[PDB]
């Protein structure tokens, strides 16, 4: 979350959806929201190699308990990572999507 | 989300006008709204370049200077003026509003004292009824002067959703530490606060990527909704922190603070932050509310390639009631010294209770 | 005539929402359904 | 398959010139009609080379002209004048469509304000009942003017099987950006669009390879059956694609899209088209209508060697609605102003059932 920009206008496009339960989610839709959401802010003046390892996935309730941010890597870079930073970084995208809902909302009553 | 930004008045469109001129010299924008050759998010302000401005005799003088590319004195005369042209001006903003990809708010740039007064008052009252949802963040400005300069407050104590600049303390800072003995040059002082003072939102910051962010963080209840201004330069954190909080600097002319933003533009350390504060609660330079809970904030932030260490706060300071006293007791000497003019005493009336809020803000049970 | 037309209706549009519930469940192959849908229209 | 193009009026015989002056430098064809030495189809509407047109005082300005190697003001007095000459004139195209290898349709220049006007609804009636499996395009352009205007829309609404130009528009966007103030200048302008309106149909392309593919893609019933036109350049696809919805660009003086047609004739990336189009659908840029499933459809080209990116955009939007309504009530204010009279009536009858035919084609439920 690092972005700021970015992570702003994802959260006011997930809204209207991760709302619904959990059955209702399937993954083909939401890439169509994560791709408007880098036209849209600063994060389209961007390698376009780095954008295209950068998806969505599901994990396995409420739609904002089951999405979060992939970034799959493979090939030479993926020995600095091992298949346990990403067992890491997901561990933490937790921490930092719930704290920025539970900002969010605190805007919202405010 | 974008911002459209609104300026009313001679004052408005100078300071406006000095707000774009710094704007596009910080990004790699040319004056004929071409990018040069030579990562900072402008999509908030610039529309693919163009300014999302509306300007409201001074429209020459910017038509004639190198920026052509880019784009009487009773408040009752102010006033009626915006309710002839309702139609027209408001056709301007709706596809300015509906045109933008998803529309947050309303920045307005303005002086409370004589047109800009007028019609400032007006479409202050219009836009809160046409959008609910939409923050309306206000640069006042302050100086029949006095009927004038409390009225625009009886409609900013309601309908603005969010900062004070004072001429006052704009002329002592002048001839203390710049000696100017001039319009066009205390001008480039509040320029250099306002760049400054959205500078969280021009580039892909942790926190503060939204106007709403930087708003609900220091308003605590909508009625105390006045905020002030410091910059000190014009070398480690606690230097700058330190002298933020010297009465020098805060452009205003018991008491105490509700929350303080400290927003530093530099490439400090971001590790001797945590440090500074500390000090700062041992030393014990500030006092806050005894009722709630209040903390001190402090943002760092990247400065733009294409344009040393800098410092702005922003603070909600239960001093500022002071400023509305000046104001007030001057009315009721002209009161007794000259259809219905009850419209005055009304104003009058709502602005004691934001003077009575602010004073039974600072006792530890503001609460009821 | 005027009753076989509405069974084509019944026809032709229940395998097109057979096409559109397939060509759904994929990891392009996901952008066809920008290009059959435009207007928010088949989502049941 | 061929077309053979009609040029009516003064109106027509000018934007016909310069439509053929225009399309015979895209292709290697001297002003002689020669073929100079310096792949694209050219036999669409050249016939091996000499155009297939049928031209009806201005005529001695063509044959004065370097090209000349190359072949009342009533409503009622346009119309006779075709019945009197029925079969002479009919006698020049009956040969021209016979000739022809195969007949596919008939363009037609004309503007509907005088003899066009009327000599121009006169053949439009005779050709239908003469042939009924050829299409008839009309170019019409819009301006007793209000008679003679909505006169010709009752046979424009039956006969014609399918594009506006309103000089209103043409005037607004000579005064902005090219800065006119001259018939001689906006007629650079039209050709600009025609000789860009059949680029699908000169080169061989994957798909709009017959003049039927460009007409039944977009007109999704016989009555809606207007077309208007957008063209930008007077850089990525998404340049393109945005500066075409932008309403300072469409030449027309609740409301959606029934289908649009892009034209790209660039030499532009083939793979980012579909992201173009994607962000377009996030943005939300552009409503359609919500009973039909209704798509965006854009197509490239490859420009003439022998004669950089442009783009045109074709759409049947239900806005053209307005248009008939501005034409309408000028008529029923001159019919309280001042043999029988009554195929006027029927005429006003007639168009009122179009107006009303698109205002309820806007809703969810315009199917009966």
């Amino acid at each position: 979350l690092g972005q700021g920009d970015f992570i702003r206008h994802l959260m006011d496009l997930l809204k209207p959806e991760l709302v619904r339960p959990a059955t209702t989610l399937y993954q083909h839709n939401l890439t169509g929201i994560l791709e408007t959401a880098v036209r849209a802010t600063n994060a389209q003046f961007d390698s376009p190699e780095i954008l295209r390892r950068l998806d969505v996935r599901l994990l396995e309730d409420t739609g904002w308990d089951v999405f979060s941010l992939d970034y799959h890597v493979d090939g030479p870079i993926a020995t600095v990572f091992t298949r346990e930073c990403m067992s890491h970084y997901l561990r933490v995208f937790n921490f930092l999507w719930r704290a920025k809902r539970m900002e969010y909302i605190l805007t919202d009553i405010r | 989300r974008e911002i459209i930004t609104l300026q009313l008045g001679q004052c408005g469109n100078q300071i406006g006008f000095e707000f774009w001129k710094q704007l596009c010299a910080e990004h790699g924008i040319s004056p004929e709204g071409i990018v040069e050759e030579f990562t900072d998010r402008k999509d908030v302000f610039f529309y693919q370049y163009i300014p999302r401005a509306v300007l409201l005799r001074v429209i020459h003088s910017i038509l004639n200077s190198p920026y052509a590319k880019l784009y009487g004195n009773n408040w009752a005369s102010g006033f009626s003026q915006g309710e002839k042209i309702h139609e027209d001006i408001f056709d301007i903003i709706d596809r300015e509003a509906d045109g933008s990809d998803s529309l947050e708010g309303f920045v307005l740039c303005h002086s409370i004292a004589g047109t800009g007064s007028g019609l400032g008052s007006y479409l202050l009252e219009r836009l809160n009824d046409r959008y609910p949802k939409k923050l309306v963040q206000t640069y006042s400005v302050f100086p029949v002067q006095p009927y004038n300069s409390l009225l625009t407050l009886k409609r900013l104590t309601q309908n603005a959703d969010c900062v004070v600049l004072d001429n006052t303390a704009l002329n002592r800072i002048a001839t203390d530490r710049l000696h100017i003995q001039s319009f066009s040059q205390i001008n480039q002082l509040v320029s250099t606060i306002m760049s400054a003072s959205t500078t969280t939102l021009r580039y892909p910051g942790y926190m503060n990527n939204d106007l709403i962010g930087l708003i609900a963080s220091l308003i605590p209840t909508p009625r105390l909704h006045f905020l002030m201004t410091g910059y000190t330069p014009l070398t480690t954190v606690l230097d700058v922190m330190r002298r933020l909080l010297q009465p020098k600097n805060v452009m205003v002319s018991n008491h105490c603070y509700i929350a303080i933003l400290n927003i530093i533009q530099g490439e400090v350390d971001p590790t001797q932050v945590h440090k500074s504060l500390q000090r700062i609660r041992e030393r014990k330079l500030a006092n806050f509310i005894p009722w709630g809970p209040a903390s001190i904030q402090v943002a760092l932030s990247r400065k733009s390639p294409y344009l040393r260490v800098s410092g702005l706060m922003m603070a909600n300071h239960t001093s500022i009631s002071s400023l509305f006293e000046r104001t007030c007791r001057q009315y009721d000497k002209l009161r007794k010294r000259e259809d219905n003019f009850d419209e005055m005493d009304t104003s009058r009336e709502i602005v004691q209770q934001l003077i009575d809020e602010y004073h039974a803000a600072t006792r530890p049970d503001y609460i009821s | 005539f005027e009753a076989t037309i509405n069974k084509f209706d019944k026809n032709f549009s229940a395998h097109l929402l057979d096409l559109l519930a397939r060509l759904s469940i994929y990891s392009g192959m996901a952008s066809v359904i920008s290009r059959l849908d435009f207007n928010g229209f088949y989502t049941e």
